[PDB]
């Protein structure tokens, strides 16, 4: 099903996103 | 006052010097230089050390002194060295925003597509266009132009009688940095601020999509070999020991959901629960639910200050005080240039404390680098 | 602001001096150019804050008292001829931009 993947491709690029922040300490 | 000022420009010195060399070996003893996330601020440290180690002891020299005793080679040599250097680590400011910008825009394809290669190349650029901004310039506008403008025994940037080439390279150098680094920094701040409500709305759509659609979507997309989600897998498996950490330090309430939610992923394999998990705890902690994200956006609002406002206070003085003089050129009285030329080099003490210092992995290492022990 | 040289010189040691009414020479910067046909800007000696000097023999003090510079020269060369222009109010300026009213008159030393 096409839309549980794109969830998937949001929340994976996400806890990318909070863990490059985490890694600049700016979060 | 002559020796009030040595004492306060030599310990800014030495504190440069001890600030940057321990930045340089902490990564060297220490077996975690494996980041090319690092990489900026080790050549960061590069600059600042020079400017540490020889740009604040030379100018205090030329007015404490007030004189360049050293001779007109050493006057142009220590111009385009510091010059460049300052420029260098401008420009590896502007090379971090770029960085985290891309990082924080898109995560996936900037993380992917960057290899220790291309990292080491980035900074070359951001070391090759300070050259060539300005030490052509400084070091040869005396040929452009054939005569020594600057005075026998003054040293300042020789090509600044010019009126529209200032302007130009005050552009070049601080103006346009400025207003891309103030913009990519207030889409940073907004990007985080759209990460709190998106992380939010992620975590209640869990709760919502029974849990086996989300693993088969987990399985649709790491079966589909694809770079991007390769990459994000293996960086998402090597922080999940330091991850769990922050289920300790989340709510009461949070580490019941997370403790019920992993015995579900119990018997699957390590690259898809710990690949799971990450993503359960990450919309967790930083969704933000009531005042979580008030205080995150809060916090990156003042780090974000005070990493700017250490720019602004540090060379908008200069910088002004350049532009205005080429429009009136009997103005700024000669007391507030000079201590607005040093002001400058109080950039190059203080970055350490905002981006190395500022980190977990450093701090600490420090200690084990100075204390012997 | 007039700079008025008051060495007149064409010593066969010498001692020139410079008369400048300045406002505020008050960790400035005073100087001496020995303009001659080799080099119409060249370096000679400075004064300086501080009281510290750097030549290009030659001895040079200074006087804030009345904005006065004595540049007591010893066992000056025959090379040393030249026409030395006082240079206060170089303040060694960033891009020159308060006052370059260094120029002033400038002597006749022959030796
Ligand atoms: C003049 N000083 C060396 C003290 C500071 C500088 C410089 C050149 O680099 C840049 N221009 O303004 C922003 C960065």
């Amino acid at each position: 099903t096409p839309e549980n993947i794109r969830f998937v491709f949001a929340a994976v690029k996400d806890t990318i996103l909070q863990l490059n922040l985490k890694e600049y300490n700016l979060v | 006052q002559v020796a009030f000022i040595g004492i306060t420009t030599g310990l800014l010195s030495l504190a440069t010097v001890t600030g940057n060399l321990l930045v340089l070996i902490s990564f060297k003893v220490n077996t975690e230089l494996k980041t090319v996330n690092n990489y900026f601020l080790l050549s960061l440290a590069c600059a600042d050390l020079i400017i540490g180690t020889f740009s604040m002891n030379l100018y205090t020299t030329y007015l404490l002194m007030g004189h360049w005793a050293l001779g007109t080679l050493a006057c142009d040599l220590w111009l385009a060295l510091d010059y460049v250097a300052s420029n260098a680590s401008v420009m590896n400011l502007l090379l971090i925003s770029f960085d985290r910008y891309f990082s924080v825009t898109r995560p996936l394809s900037y993380r992917a597509k960057r290899t220790p290669r291309r990292a080491a190349l980035m900074i070359g650029l951001a070391w090759l266009v300070s050259f060539v901004l300005w030490a052509p310039a400084i070091l040869f506008w005396q040929y452009l132009v054939g005569e020594r403008t600057v005075l026998a025994g003054q040293c300042y940037i020789q090509f600044l009688s010019q009126p529209i080439i200032t302007f130009g390279t005050a552009m070049a150098a601080f103006y346009l940095p400025v207003t891309v680094m103030c913009t990519l920094y207030w889409r940073i701040y907004r990007e985080t601020k759209r990460a709190g409500e998106r992380l939010a709305k992620l975590l209640e759509k869990f709760e919502a999509l029974p849990l086996e659609d989300i693993v088969a979507a987990l399985k649709a997309l790491l079966a589909t070999n694809r770079p991007e989600i390769q990459l994000a897998v293996k960086t998402i498996v090597e922080n999940f020991p330091e991850i769990k950490k922050e289920a300790e330090k989340l709510t009461p309430e949070q580490k019941a959901k997370l403790a019920a939610l992993e015995a579900q992923l119990a018997d699957l394999p390590e690259e898809l629960r710990k690949v799971l998990l990450s993503m359960y705890l990450t919309g967790l902690l930083y969704g933000g639910s009531e005042e979580n994200r008030k205080r995150a956006i809060e916090k990156a609002a003042r780090t974000l200050s005070a990493i700017l406002l250490a720019f602004i206070l540090t060379w908008t003085p200069y910088n002004i005080m350049v532009l205005v003089s080429t429009f009136c050129k009997d103005c700024v009285p000669e007391t507030l240039w000079e201590l607005g030329y040093w002001l400058c080099y109080v950039n190059s003490t203080i970055n350490p404390m905002c981006y190395a210092l500022c980190n977990k992995a450093f701090r600490d290492t420090f200690r084990l680098l100075l204390l012997c022990r | 602001v007039q700079l008025q040289e008051s060495g007149g010189g064409l010593v066969q040691s010498l001692r020139l001096s410079c008369a400048a009414s300045g406002s505020i020479f008050y960790g400035y910067y005073m100087g001496w150019y020995r303009q001659a046909p080799g080099k119409e800007r060249e370096f000679v000696a400075t004064i300086n804050y501080g009281a510290s000097t750097n030549y290009a023999r030659f001895t040079i003090s200074r006087d804030n008292a009345k904005n006065t510079v004595y540049l007591q020269m010893n066992s000056l060369k025959p090379e040393d001829t030249a026409v030395y222009y006082c240079a206060v109010r170089r303040v060694y300026v960033y891009v020159q931009r308060y006052y370059h009213y260094y120029w002033g008159q400038g002597t006749q030393v022959t030796v």
